[PDB]
RNA sequence: CCAAGCGUUGGAUUGUUCACCCACUAAUAGGGAACGUGAGCUGGGUUUAGACCGUCGUGAGACAGGUUAGUUUUACCCUACU
RNA sequence: ACCUACUAUCCAGCGAAACCACAGCCAAGGGAACGGGCUUGGCGGAAUCAGCGGGGAAAGAAGACCCUGUUGAGCUUGACU
RNA sequence: GCCGCCGCAGGUGCAGAUCUUGGUGGUAGUAGCAAAUAUUCAAACGAGAACUUUGAAGGCCGAAGUGGAGAAGGGUUCCAU
RNA sequence: CGUGCGAAUCGGUCGUCCGACCUGGGUAUAGGGGCGAAAGACUAAUCGAACCAUCUAGUAGCUGGUUCCCUCCAAAGUUUCC
RNA sequence: AAAUACCGGCACGAGACCGAUAGUCAACAAGUACCGUAAGGGAAAGUUGAAAAGAACUUUGAAGAGAGAGUUCAAGAGGGCG
């Protein structure tokens, strides 16, 4: 199918998706920004240390109460957390995008993340008890993914 | 409508910005103002709070009941290694306040204080002050500063110094030394920058700066308490047992109509570390030091003329959460603010001082030393020993 | 690996409560196959599933 | 007269607003703030449904005539203040 | 005053509601006579974590009190049939 | 699959009715997963062990039982792959 | 607790406890009707007249709403009788 | 006996009608899913393409999810798909 953008050219660079992922869409979103402008052992690095608590995701759109901790300031900012499962999931896409740049035969060390976008999917209801005999909703919020990662030095 | 019937009210409303100061060291917010008349010495100075402890004095003042009397006064304990001169630095007058004029420093300044230009003495690579000595002993900086030192001659008007502490010589974990201005009050500003200069990288003791029974003025910061609420923060009345959310609390906040809620109010938040500047503390001793001579070391500071036994200010087991007492000392009468371990600028007072309570000559008789640390019997050591007999270890 | 079965026919047999049976840990892959009362008789015989002595409540 | 800088309290009977008495005191001046103030409290009074009298009506019923018992909901949004 | 238990607080995983013209710093003035928006003045410096319960004549229910309606029902007798 | 001109015909034009039906926001990654004491160390199955399975420790129910079996009612939920 | 665990619970303290005691099954009483040691109580979360369908789109001097443009003229709250 | 009546039944033929929130409650396993002890109450829900030609082989992954091959005039028609 269809990514967002194009590839600039399409010789030098791959692909890889994500359709129905049941993860948060926001808090996705959120570490799907700052893994932006990284080199890919840049990023897989980054996210095994947000993983393991040594280096935090700054909450910079959706911040409603999210806390306040010391690994944040290094993002100049004051709100962040460690999205765990967001990263455990593309920590998978790479392998995927990364597995794609020998099958047309590239250099696995020069592949440069782009392009990598974060949309919202369609929800799953499950339902929920509240007093004086009532029923609310309970419902899922989920996501796909996209990415493409091209060649630089 | 309204009050029934009137009180007064809860808390001060100058010292209201009830924050968390700024600043770890108490600042000197105003020093004293000079006159020529009188000869150049220091202002201020540098201690740490150590202790507290009794005395016994008898006491002169005609008219009251404790006349020849034997009252007991408490104290504290505030430990002082002389401080040590690094610069000097001018300070001009203008129609917007005071502009810093120029500073200089010595050639040789400790690493105790190199250490207080940094974050991370770890890393670094030492660095401060290494191309500005330099100038010290060439024949193109003898000239260059000596054309300065003659501009602070000629425009400056106050004049102040700088000095860093020792320690190497304290008790505590920590090895970052204090840099404090202080002023130089005195003669005309060339008297006072012809005895700044020459002593640059000199010691300058306590003996110098204070004296005997005087009246001092204690600046600090408070010892801390956490976000507290209004029932302990602002000492309300707590409410009756029957209240359905809560009983330690303001129950009328404000009026219906100014619509707003008033700054003048109690409410929740931080509880202490505020800065703050009691007043007229006596000094009840200037104590000495642990000097060595002829083999032997001398202890005795705590021996009084009234009872010549070998101890020191010193308690059995030492101070608590502190240290010992090896560097000469103050003893202030009263209580002061801060924690123990913490630093207490001292000053000379605003305000001339003559009443009685003020020119009351003091001589002590007794000076505590029982362990703080429980709940003590024995005054010294060897004493217990003899009161005991020997034990099983023995 | 996996033995809420063959507990069951051992507390059964052992005329006792399944707190009172022992399935020996080394030999797992002996008793988890076994699975139908006959090839738990073997093994009670063979001493690897036995019964735990009574707790005692001394009357002193 | 200038002066509202600083205060103007503890108890008995009463649901009190009001009243009156004891005692201490520099003095126990008066008022506003939606007759300041219930998502601050208390519900003791009035002002639902049960019950009893004391006047009125043949009666269902009625009382500024008195009585006993009667469930006080929400804050996570904006502001304000800390 | 101080202590203990559980929350509150901070983190991973899961994750609902009521409510919402547009919104949200004050004086006084007029005005359907007690303005967040108008007029005259004072002023206005990203984004936010914990609390509080002054203000939104806060939310919650087409006032249960009173009056009207040529709208009714439960009770009672000398109202009429 | 559709439109202009002359004439006919009507279930013919929405901002609103605490209007009908369907879909989506702000609030919000916030309120919150707090009643009846309590767990920890080793192994073995596995792509994944704070929770499942075995073995060892420390605990609770304490025969008016968190034990053993029935009647109404449920209707296969019983048992192994 | 009061957007609860509960469309009436839970906790400590409480009333009775060999007698007009306290409970299971089978049975009789049906809506101006039943049953009531009598509060207008109870009659399947409903009671000073239960629930389901129809007559029915019941009637309203009273609330709320009432869909395209330009052009021209533009009022009334006063008089008798209800 | 006839000339009259016929929103139930068995077959038929039309329409200046409505076109899937319309038109019957019902274009489809509807008087069906489900609710009420029972009388009774009662929905939602049409569309790949001309043809299944419904994507062999390779490759990352434990698996869903992917990268390239390929059918079609098109997958910018990929099994709830104009």
């Amino acid at each position: 199918v269809r990514y967002s953008l194009d590839p600039e050219n399409p010789t030098k660079s791959c692909k890889s998706r994500g359709s129905n992922l049941r993860v948060h869409f926001k808090n996705t979103r959120e570490t799907a920004q700052a893994i932006k402008g990284m080199h890919i052992r840049k990023a897989t690095k980054y996210l095994k240390d947000v993983t393991l608590k040594k280096q935090c995701v700054p909450f910079r759109r959706y911040n409603g109460g999210v806390g306040r901790c010391a690994q944040a300031k290094q993002w100049g900012w004051t709100q962040g957390r460690w999205p765990k499962k967001s990263a455990e999931f593309l920590l998978h896409m790479l392998k995927n995008a990364e597995s794609n740049a020998e099958l047309k035969g590239l250099d696995v060390d020069s592949l440069v993340i782009e392009h990598i976008q974060v949309n919202k999917a369609p929800k799953m209801r499950r339902r929920t008890y509240r007093a004086h005999g009532r029923i609310n909703p309970y419902m899922s919020s989920p996501c796909h993914i996209e990415m493409i990662l091209t060649e630089k030095e | 409508s309204h009050r029934k019937f009137s009180a007064p009210r809860h808390g001060s409303l100058g010292f209201l910005p009830r924050k968390r100061s700024s600043r770890h060291r108490g600042k000197v917010k105003s020093f004293p103002k000079d006159d020529p008349s009188k000869p150049v010495h220091l202002t201020a100075f540098l201690g740490y709070k150590a202790g507290m402890t009794h005395i016994v004095r008898e006491v002169d003042r005609p008219g009251s009941k404790v006349n020849k009397k034997e009252v007991v006064e408490a104290v504290t304990i505030v430990e002082t290694p002389p401080m040590v001169v690094v610069g000097i630095v001018g300070y001009v007058e203008t129609p917007r306040g005071l502009r810093t004029f120029k500073t200089v420093f010595a050639e040789h300044i400790s690493d105790e204080c190199k250490r207080r230009f940094y974050k991370n003495w770890h890393k670094s690579k030492k660095k401060a002050f290494t191309k500005y000595c330099k100038k010290w002993q060439d024949d193109a900086g003898k000239r260059q500063l000596d054309k300065d030192f003659s501009s602070m001659k000629k425009y400056c008007q106050v004049i102040r110094v700088l000095a860093h502490t020792q320690m190497r010589l304290l008790p505590l974990r920590q090895k970052k030394a204090h840099l404090m201005e202080i002023q130089v009050n005195g003669g005309t500003v060339a008297e006072k920058l012809d005895w700044a200069r020459e002593r640059l990288e000199q010691q300058v003791p306590v003996s110098q700066v204070f004296g005997q029974d005087e009246m001092i003025d204690v600046i600090g910061v408070t010892k801390g308490k956490g976000y507290k609420g209004v029932t302990s923060r602002w000492h309300t009345k707590k409410l009756p047992r029957k209240t359905h959310r809560g009983l330690r609390k303001v129950a009328c906040i404000g009026a219906w109509h100014p619509a707003r809620v008033a700054f003048s109010v109690a409410r929740a938040g931080q509880k202490g570390y505020h800065h703050r500047t009691e007043i007229n503390k006596k000094i009840y001793k200037i104590g000495q030091g642990y000097l060595i001579k002829d083999g032997k070391l001398i202890k005795n500071n705590a021996s009084t003329d009234y009872d010549l036994s070998d101890k020191s200010i010193n308690p059995l087991g030492g101070f608590v959460h502190y240290g010992e007492v090896t560097n000469d000392f103050v003893m202030l009468k009263g209580c002061v603010v801060g924690t123990k371990k913490r630093v207490l600028t001292l000053r000379k007072s605003l305000l001339v001082q003559t009443k009685r309570r003020a020119l009351e000559k003091i001589d002590l008789k007794f000076i505590d030393t029982t362990s703080k640390f429980g709940h003590g019997r024995f005054q010294t050591v060897e004493e217990k020993k003899a009161f005991m007999g020997p034990l099983k270890k023995d | 690996s996996m033995l809420r079965l063959q507990k069951r026919l051992a507390s059964s047999v052992l005329r006792c409560g399944k707190k009172k049976v022992w399935l020996d840990p080394n030999e797992t892959n002996e008793i988890a196959n076994a699975n139908s009362r006959q090839q738990i008789r073997k093994l009670i015989k063979d001493g690897l599933i036995i019964r735990k002595p009574v707790t005692v409540h001394s009357r002193a």
